[PDB]
RNA sequence: GCGAGAGCUAACUUCCGUAGCCGAGAGGGAAACAACCCAGACCAUCAGCUAAGGUCCCUAAAUGAUCGCUCAGUGGUUAA
RNA sequence: GAUGUCGGCUCGUCGCAUCCUGGGGCUGAAGAAGGUCCCAAGGGUUGGGCUGUUCGCCCAUUAAAGCGGCACGCGAGCUGGGUUCAGAACGUCGUGAGACAGUUCGGUCUCUAUCCGCUACGGGCGCAGGAGAAUUGAGGGGAGUUGCUCCUAGUACGAG
RNA sequence: ACCGCUGAAAGCAUCUAAGCGGGAAGCCAGCCCCAAGAUGAGUUCUCCCACUGUUUAUCAGGUAAGACUCCCGGAAGACC
C-alpha cells in the first residue's frame, strides 16, 4: 500500500473530473487515472484513498499515486537520462536537437526527439535525454539505447553509464 | 529462449512471471530463460 | 497522374549514341479537354480528354451539346485520368520529356480462341509414345470424390487477349513536339492504328 | 376465423446504436422488423415497421473487437478464398458491423431477405437524418 | 446400459448372461440422426393441462428472482 | 444387376510437424561458418545415369534442391513399363492333369457430354421516361522467387 | 515470435493487470486486371419532349431523340 504525497509548491492539481489535471514551473502536465480511485488533497500533503482492498483495487491504486507523484517532480524538477557511447568511433554530434549517432553502421544513424524532449551531448561518447515526462524520456532513451545494445564480448553501443555488462569472453 | 512444458526455477533468480497469458521464466542468466510459450 | 491519348504507329531502329535502341513510334496527337471532374460535382477528381477527331455529320444530336458544352468539336474518343488539369488542351509538349519512364496501356492484339498450351503454357503431352491427347488438351480437371467438381479459375481454353494491358516504366526516348509524336523504347501493346494511353509511371523506382 | 391483414402503415422508427451492445440492439431491430407488438399479426407477409439506425460506428463490443470477433467471408471457389477480418477492422464500414448481424436474427427464407431491405443503416448521426423524410419515432433499445 | 471371456480395459470388433428399445413404433427432444430421453398414433376440432426438453433473435415460452464463480470466449474437442 | 488396380505423364490445389528465402531467443555464439528452439507457408524447390518403379544410389549443380493430404489426387484425361486372362520357356513341386515365394518373351485400355462444376461468348428481362456517352468502386482476381559482384570495408572482429 | 517505456498488486523486482512503443517474404493498403444482376441494380455530362384513340375497337397507333435491318469491310471473331 502506498499513501505520503509531496505535492511541493510548484505544482497545482486539479482533479477535476477523471483528466487528473495539472500545472508547474516545468509546463503543466495531465496524467488520468480511475474516478472510482479516490484522492485529492487533504491539509497540506495529498493522499491518494481507495474504496475496495486486495487486487482489482489496490493495484490501481499503487499506481495513481506513484504516478502523481512523479508529475510532481514532474513539472517541479524535470527529469534527465544520462546514456554513453561506447567503442571504438562510437560518436554522437547533434543537428539543431537531432542526437547523431556514429556507431560502427555503414551509414550514419539520425535520432528525433518527439514533442517535449531535448538531446544533449557533453564529449560525443555521452548522451543525455532530459525532459518533462518521466515516461517518454525513458521511452525515448530506450529508442537510443536501441540504436545498438551492448555486447556479449565487449559490451560496447549505448548503455548505462553505471551498466552492469559482463563478459560471455571467447576465443 | 526455452519453450518448455514444466516450467519451473532453476536457481535463486529464475522469476517466474506471467505477461499476456503465459507464464514465464526470467532469470539473471539467459540459459535459464523459459517460457512455456 | 498526368497523360495524354495517342495512336500506336509503329517500331523502328534508332542509335543514341552507339547503342541501337529499337522504339515504338506513337502519336499523341493534341489532346482537347472536354469535362472537369470534381470531387463537388461528380463526387470525385478527375478530366476528360479527347482524341481522333470526328465529322459533325456522325455526331449524334446529344454528343454535340456534350462536346458543344465546351465548344471543343467531335472527337470520338474520350477518356478520364484522374487528379490532372491544365488550362487549354492536352498536348504532349511539357508533359512527357525525354528520359522518363512511362507507362504505355493499349488493348492487347485479339488472339481469338486459344488452347491452354498458348494461353496458360501447359505442356500437353506426347507426340509419338502413344496418344489421342498429342500435345495439347489439358490433362486433368480436378481430384475425385473430394472438390467433386473443378475449381473457380482453372486455367482452360479461351478468348485470349483483347485485354486491357499496361507495359510499365518505358524510357521515352525522343519526343517531336510540332508533330504529337513520341518515341517511346521498347514494345507498347495492341496493334498499329490503336489507341494507347500514356501515363506518368503508376510507380517506378 | 382468426384475424385478416393491413397494410396502409409503415412505422418508421429510429433505433440509436450509440454505446449499445451490437447484439442486445441487434436483437431489438431484428424484434420490430420481423413483427413487434404486431397489428395482425401475421406470418404470410411482414407488417414489421421500418428501421433505422444512425451512429452503428459506435455500437459497443467487449473483452474482443480485436481478438475473437472476426468476421470471416469465403468468396469465390475457395482456391484459398479465406478472407477474414477483426471486427475492429471493421472502422471501415462500421455500417456492415450491424447490417451484417441482424440479417442472421432475421428469417433466411425468401421472405426473410426481403426484410433485410426494411433494415437502413447509417454510419453517422444527424448526416443520416438526411436519409429520413418519414416517421421517425425514436424508440431507442432499453 | 450392467456382468464377463476374447482383443491393445482398441473398433459402429467379436461371443455369452441380463434389461430396454429399433426390427414389426408414428409423435415431442437430442441442429441434423433406429435403438439415447420423454412417450405408445380409433377418427373429427383455429379448445385445455402437462413429460423430456426448454423460454435473447432465427422458433413456441421469464434477456426471470436471489447468493456466489470465471474473463477465458472457458462455455463451444484429452492427458502426465 | 462392377467404387478400374502399381508406376509415370498432365493438370493442379491444401496442411504444416519449413527444405530455401523473412524475423527472432539461447549457443559451449570472437568473425566468418554453424547448432538449436520460437514465429512464420508469399513464393520457390534443377537437369542427367541405373530400376516398371515408388523409393533409393549415384553425376553436376543449387538459396533449396521439404514432408504429407486430395478414392496411396488425377484412365468418361494419355500411357500401359509393372501385376492378379488365353501362348511358350526355365528352375522348382506334383506319379499326373496342373501348380508357383518365382523368373522370362508376347498379349485389341470403348468417336458421340444430358444435370452440377469449369473456361469463354451471346439472347431476354430487369435497374419507374425514351435515348448517346463518360465514370465511382462495393466487392473479386493476378502477381508475391532467388543468386552473384561492387561499394561501405580489407573496417568491426580476430594472436593471426 | 521476439525486444522494450512508465509500473502497482508482492514498501523491492517485473514487457502488465491501467497505459504506451518497436517488430517478419506473412496479414490489410499499395501495383496490374475484372467489376453495380453491388435486383440495396450508384454518379456525371448531353439529347428528344409531352402526341393520337366517342363510357361501341378499354390500349395500342403516327412519331421525337436514337437505333436495329441490310450492304461493303476489319489489326474483332467459332456463332453471336
Amino acid at each position: 500500500g502506498k499513501q505520503p504525497i509531496a505535492v511541493p509548491s510548484g505544482v497545482t492539481v486539479n482533479a477535476q473530473d477523471g483528466v487528473f489535471k495539472v500545472k508547474g514551473p516545468k509546463g503543466e502536465l495531465t496524467v488520468p487515472y480511475n474516478t472510482e480511485l479516490t484522492v485529492r488533497q487533504d491539509g497540506d500533503q495529498l493522499l491518494v484513498e481507495r474504496p475496495s482492498d486486495a487486487q482489482k483495487h489496490r493495484a490501481l491504486h499503487g499506481l495513481t499515486r506513484t504516478l502523481v507523484a512523479n508529475a510532481v517532480k514532474g513539472v517541479s524538477d524535470g527529469y534527465t537520462i544520462n546514456l554513453e557511447l561506447r567503442g571504438v568511433g562510437f560518436r554522437a554530434k547533434l543537428t539543431g536537437k537531432a542526437l547523431e549517432m556514429n556507431i560502427g553502421y555503414s551509414h550514419p544513424v539520425i535520432i528525433e526527439p518527439p514533442a517535449g524532449v531535448t538531446f544533449a551531448v557533453p564529449e560525443p561518447t555521452r548522451i543525455d535525454v532530459s525532459g518533462i515526462d518521466k515516461q517518454l524520456v525513458g521511452q525515448v532513451a530506450a529508442n537510443v539505447r536501441k540504436v545498438r545494445k551492448p555486447d556479449a564480448y565487449h559490451g560496447k553501443g549505448v548503455r548505462f553509464v553505471g551498466e552492469q555488462i559482463a563478459l560471455k569472453a571467447g576465443k | 529462449m526455452k519453450v518448455r512444458s514444466s516450467v519451473k526455477k532453476m536457481c535463486d533468480n529464475c522469476k517466474v512471471v506471467r505477461r499476456h497469458g503465459r507464464v514465464l521464466v526470467i532469470c539473471s542468466n539467459v540459459k535459464h530463460k523459459q517460457r512455456q510459450g | 497522374m498526368k497523360g495524354i491519348l495517342g495512336t500506336k504507329i509503329g517500331m523502328t531502329q534508332i542509335w543514341k549514341n552507339d547503342r541501337a535502341i529499337p522504339v515504338t513510334v506513337v502519336l499523341a496527337g493534341p489532346c482537347p479537354i472536354v469535362q472537369r471532374k470534381t470531387a463537388q460535382t461528380d463526387g470525385y477528381e478527375a478530366v476528360q480528354i479527347g482524341y481522333a477527331p470526328k465529322a459533325e455529320r456522325k455526331v449524334n444530336k446529344p454528343m454535340q451539346g456534350h462536346f458543344a458544352k465546351a465548344g471543343v468539336a467531335p472527337t470520338r474518343i474520350l477518356r478520364e485520368f484522374r487528379g490532372f488539369a491544365p488550362d487549354g488542351d492536352s498536348v504532349n509538349v511539357d508533359i512527357f520529356a525525354e528520359g522518363e519512364k512511362i507507362d504505355a496501356t493499349g488493348t492487347s492484339k485479339g488472339k481469338g480462341t486459344q488452347g491452354v498450351m498458348k494461353r496458360w503454357n501447359f505442356a500437353g503431352g506426347p507426340a509419338s509414345h502413344g496418344s489421342k491427347k498429342w500435345h495439347r488438351r489439358p490433362g486433368s480437371i480436378g481430384q475425385r470424390k473430394t472438390p467433386g467438381r473443378v475449381y473457380k479459375g482453372k486455367r482452360m481454353a479461351g478468348h485470349m487477349g483483347m485485354e486491357r494491358v499496361t507495359v510499365q516504366n518505358l524510357e521515352v526516348v525522343e519526343i517531336r513536339a510540332g508533330e504529337n509524336l513520341i518515341l517511346v523504347k521498347g514494345a507498347i501493346p495492341g496493334a498499329n492504328g490503336g489507341l494507347v494511353v500514356l501515363r506518368s509511371a503508376a510507380k517506378a523506382s | 376465423k382468426t384475424y385478416i391483414p393491413k397494410n396502409d402503415e409503415q412505422n418508421w422508427v429510429v433505433v440509436d446504436a450509440s454505446g449499445v451492445p451490437l447484439g442486445r440492439l441487434a436483437t431489438l431491430i431484428a424484434s420490430r422488423i420481423r413483427g413487434k407488438h404486431r397489428p395482425d399479426f401475421t406470418p404470410n407477409m411482414i407488417q414489421g415497421d421500418f428501421v433505422v439506425v444512425i451512429n452503428a460506428a459506435q455500437v459497443a463490443l467487449t473483452g474482443k473487437k480485436l481478438d475473437d470477433k472476426v468476421y470471416t467471408r469465403y468468396t469465390g471457389y475457395q482456391g484459398g478464398l479465406k478472407t477474414e477480418t477483426a471486427r475492429e477492422a471493421l472502422s471501415k464500414h462500421p455500417e456492415r458491423v450491424i447490417e451484417h448481424a441482424v440479417f442472421g436474427m432475421l428469417p433466411k427464407g425468401r421472405q426473410g431477405r426481403a426484410m433485410h431491405t426494411r433494415l437502413k443503416v447509417y454510419a453517422g448521426e444527424t448526416h443520416p437524418h438526411s436519409a429520413q423524410k418519414p416517421q421517425v419515432l425514436k424508440t431507442q433499445p432499453l
